DNA sequence: CATGTGATCTAATTAGATCGCATGG
DNA sequence: CATGTGATCTAATTAGATCGCATGG
């Protein structure tokens, strides 16, 4: 993923999953404030989804996944939301000849169990970084890189029980337009 | 879909089998005449890998639980030509009245058939041969059976072992394999009633039995749950070698580790019908090497 | 003492087997390649006589219990041209503390092989050709082998089973049979050593196992109760089949009536050493017809 | 069983172990007082006996078994009298043509248990017959012929430990005398 | 001084019955 | 209206270890 020239960096085309960060991306401006034709598409219910509806979506440069934050507000086990952002991620990843940079993460507002945990860095290739709390799986290099702020949660088990998650949306600018 | 291979260009077959339990798809193969280059079975259960390796002598590599299996593995153990399994269905079957779908408890062991199925894929730009087929009961949600279609991006055909073996057993089948949906017809060596399953001085009551599950009581037929068998003029359940029979898999196939009626059973009633099996697995001799 | 048959002469053999077990008797004469007319069997365990009924399909007619056997049924169900049997040892042997000897308990049904073959003995005037034969332990009180030797008439030679086997097992054996003193010698088949019984990918500790019985502890070596074989580096007992091979039964010979480990080393621990048996039964193929 | 003639009826060549009834044979008059060389042989632990012993001890007329009477000093089991009895019967017997009159009975005096009696009559091909006591089995016509007084066992089954079989089974000698020589 | 055609008592362990209901027949 | 790639709890039934000693080695 090397870093593309400003002149150069087209604008984003994400795809957010179970939870919309467009007026979060907005406000880092990643996309035009007038949304003529959309830069961002969003699926709340993602069960009758195909790879056609995905490819014909258009090309995808970012894949966004994300649990509910604990609001109760879930008629599904948690692990479904895992299951199903690894299912349509192959669906939006374009063919091995890489065109563009291409990017995906999937945060965890504390609703795995270690159990889940366990599964989700196996099935998305890696350990999950903290960031104080969401967790987050990503390719991003400097979500991996930037080492933030470490303390063991044998702590904040019964202590936890966005503008962070914020700041890591923000190293994408190296690699696509600024709007301002 | 896919082309014809010279029979010349025809190579062994190199299996991946997940959930394996008894060698049920290395014994189909080698029983088509199939060349197998390499078998590579994720089992945890002790006794049904003693079967595997006893029954023939060390030529599946066992390979532990397949949660443990890494995208290194499948591309060191790879290439594979075919990725067959069957998970655990006793969170998805409806004679649990306590099963949790396919997202919690067992039935998560789908999406890791889902995983490495994606790992053993050839890449794009990759013409070679690949089959795959995954097995699961019908008594299923069919929001399970909805989302399972959708990770396969496949719809299943539904066999009944009641065709071509002695018992009802009706499973789904995704897959990608030469002619699934064809008619299916039985063998001359097919046992098809009870009859022909069971040993000398024993008489059947019925043509057809139930689904044979690990537990003892699918073994009573009907409501009632009546015996089986008759012999010496008294009632009598199945034996283990009729089991054996009646699933198509060979005589004193489960003879192994000191297992008494209750252990054989329990592998033998999640296995594969043999015959059925053969029906699936029947095209692929035209697209490897004959032995 | 018997006069040679010419060959044409020769008629199939007709048996009688008190005690028959799980029909050793039966199964030595059919490899011998004797053609058999008539097996008589006495035997009173149920799964003992499923064992014969299915593995030999019903050449073999059960009698059940010996005490109810009538000179007339010796009459009727005769001539016998062998009568062969082995007494329960279970009060006779010197491994249970509490034997009751010869005259009671089960030591006094040695007496009813002595009472029918009386019965089965050619009258006065008939120079037929008759054979007989008794078996029992050698770990027998002196008061209880002189008196069988006593009844029976003749005395004892000591066979044991670790010339022609993989297992101790030294046991009398009364009779006539033609050249019983003679040297025992190994056959080119005879599985010597528990190595060549064991199944795959399993490691024998010792060459050769102690005499095993009806219990599970007679399947731990020496005084310090060692599992007799290895496994993927763990130890582990023997498996039936195994047993089976010691003994010199066919594989899966047991596998009848959904038994268990526990009741088939009960069936294999009283039955006799096969290949013993055969060099027994050996010289009885020039005295009947063959097949 | 056909009688015969008094002026041919031959003395009896009688073999009894365990029990010893000369007193009783020559106090009926079977045995002849001058005996000098015998006609009973009397053996008692017969574990050493061959074929060939009862063979040259001259052809037997009959053969009389018996069970220690209500006695405690044992040292064999039960069972033991009449195993060791129906062995040396069948060395006693002569070639199938039987030219004289062979006779055996067995006796106990209330000492078989019930599992000890159906294997006494299983061997010795006959049930009992009770005298007023001792059980007898024997080949003797009268002695299955006639009729004793029919007794009650389950009240005779108590009478057995009373206790804590020379005039009774006289009347079983009895019958005899028609097959051989009455001495007086 | 290690051995045994078994019986025993107790601890694991297994057998068998009951439970369970969406769903085509 | 009968069916089922099972889990449960409790009831029979094993599995396992200890027992036992005359005797050649
Ligand atoms: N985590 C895991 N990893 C690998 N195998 C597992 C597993 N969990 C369960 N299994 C095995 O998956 C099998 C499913 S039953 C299917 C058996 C097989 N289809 C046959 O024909 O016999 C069971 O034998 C079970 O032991
Ligand atoms: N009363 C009786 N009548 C007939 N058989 C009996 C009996 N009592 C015991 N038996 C049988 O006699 C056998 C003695 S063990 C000998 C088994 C046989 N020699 C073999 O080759 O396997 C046992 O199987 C037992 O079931
Ligand atoms: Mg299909
Ligand atoms: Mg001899």
């Amino acid at each position: 993923f090397e870093t593309v020239p400003v002149w150069r960096r087209q604008p984003v085309r994400v795809l957010s999953l179970f939870e919309d960060i467009k007026k979060e991306l907005t406000s880092l401006g990643f996309l035009e404030s007038g949304s003529d034709p959309g830069q961002l598409k969003h699926v709340v219910d993602v069960t009758d989804t195909v790879r056609k509806d995905v490819e014909e979506w258009g090309p995808f440069d970012l894949v966004y996944g994300a649990t509910p934050p604990l609001g109760h507000t879930c008629d599904r086990p948690p692990s479904w939301y895992l299951f199903q952002f690894h299912r349509l991620l192959q669906y939006a990843r374009p063919k091995p000849g890489s065109p563009r940079p291409f990017f995906w993460m999937f945060v965890d507002n504390l609703v795995l169990n270690k159990e889940d945990l366990d599964v989700a860095s196996r099935f998305l290739e890696m350990e999950p970084v903290t960031i104080p709390a969401v967790r987050v799986w990503s390719n991003i290099p400097a979500i991996r890189s930037r080492h933030w702020a470490l303390v063991s949660e044998e702590e904040l088990s019964l202590l936890a029980q966005t503008k962070l998650v914020k700041n890591c949306f923000l190293p994408l600018r190296e690699y696509f337009k600024y709007f301002s | 879909l896919y082309p014809a291979i010279p029979a010349a260009r025809r190579r062994p077959i190199r299996v991946l089998s997940l959930f394996d339990g008894i060698a049920t798809g290395y014994l189909v193969l080698k029983e088509l005449g199939i060349k197998v280059g390499k078998y590579v079975a994720s089992e945890v259960c002790e006794e049904s890998i003693a079967v595997g390796t006893v029954k023939h002598e060390g030529n599946i590599k066992y390979v532990n639980d397949v949660r443990n299996i890494t995208k290194k593995n499948i591309e060191e153990w790879g290439p594979f030509d075919l990725v067959i399994g069957g998970s655990p269905c006793n969170d998805l079957s409806n004679v649990n009245p306590a099963r949790k779908g396919l997202y919690e408890g067992t039935g998560r062991l789908f999406f890791e058939f889902y995983h490495l199925l994606n790992y053993s894929r050839p890449k794009e730009g990759d013409d070679r041969p690949f089959f795959w087929m995954f097995e699961n009961v019908v008594a299923m949600k069919v929001g399970d059976k909805r989302d399972i279609s959708r990770f396969l991006e496949c719809n299943p055909v539904m066999i009944d072992a009641i065709k071509v073996s002695a018992a009802h057993r009706a499973r789904y089948f995704w897959g990608n394999l030469p002619g699934m949906n064809r008619p299916v017809i039985a063998s001359k060596n097919d046992k098809l009633e009870l009859q022909d399953c069971l040993e000398y001085n024993r008489i059947a009551k019925l043509k057809k039995v139930q689904t044979i599950t690990t537990k003892s009581n699918s073994i009573k037929q009907g409501k009632n749950q009546l015996f089986p068998v008759v012999m010496n003029g008294k009632e009598d359940v199945l034996w283990c070698t009729e089991l054996e029979r009646i699933f198509g898999f060979p005589v004193h196939y489960t003879d192994v580790s000191n297992m008494g009626r209750g252990a054989r059973q329990k592998l033998l009633g999640r296995s594969w019908s043999v015959p059925v099996i053969r029906h699936l697995f029947a095209p692929l001799k035209d697209y490897f090497a004959c032995e």
